């Protein structure tokens, strides 16, 4: 995502007892219209055989 | 803002970055068809199968001799 802009700021979300992945985050780019286009462009977004969805 | 950077991602993402065109020069004001393979004939068959002898050998030319006078 330093593709779509110097980043705010990221979070993951992992467990916090044998610490992995609870598969979910946030971040802010810089800007609104950042955040809108990289919605729009990868909310229904697939890869391995999970699908990303973002808000 | 603009978001340049992340429009050109967008653009990425949507076509596959296969986005720009070769551009030929076109200086002719007519184009002319292009110059192409022209083969040679290889019949399965000949046209007829046998040449034809010499027509006009010399024995055939040659009728007569004149016996007269002059």
């Amino acid at each position: 995502f330093a593709q779509f802009g110097d980043l705010k700021e990221v979070r993951l979300a992992r467990n916090k007892k044998t610490g992995n992945s609870r598969h979910y985050g946030f971040l802010e780019f810089v800007n609104k219209e950042d955040a809108m286009i990289a919605q729009e462009s990868m909310n229904n977004y697939l890869l391995m055989g999970h699908l990303l969805q973002v808000r | 803002a603009p978001s340049a950077k992340a429009t050109a991602a967008k653009k990425a993402v949507v076509k596959g970055t296969n986005g720009k065109k070769a551009l030929k020069v076109r200086t002719s004001a007519t184009f002319r068809l292009p110059k192409t393979l022209k083969l040679a004939r290889a019949p399965k068959y000949a046209s007829k199968a046998v040449p034809h002898y010499n027509r006009l050998d010399s024995y055939k030319v040659i009728e007569q001799p004149i016996t007269s006078e002059t």
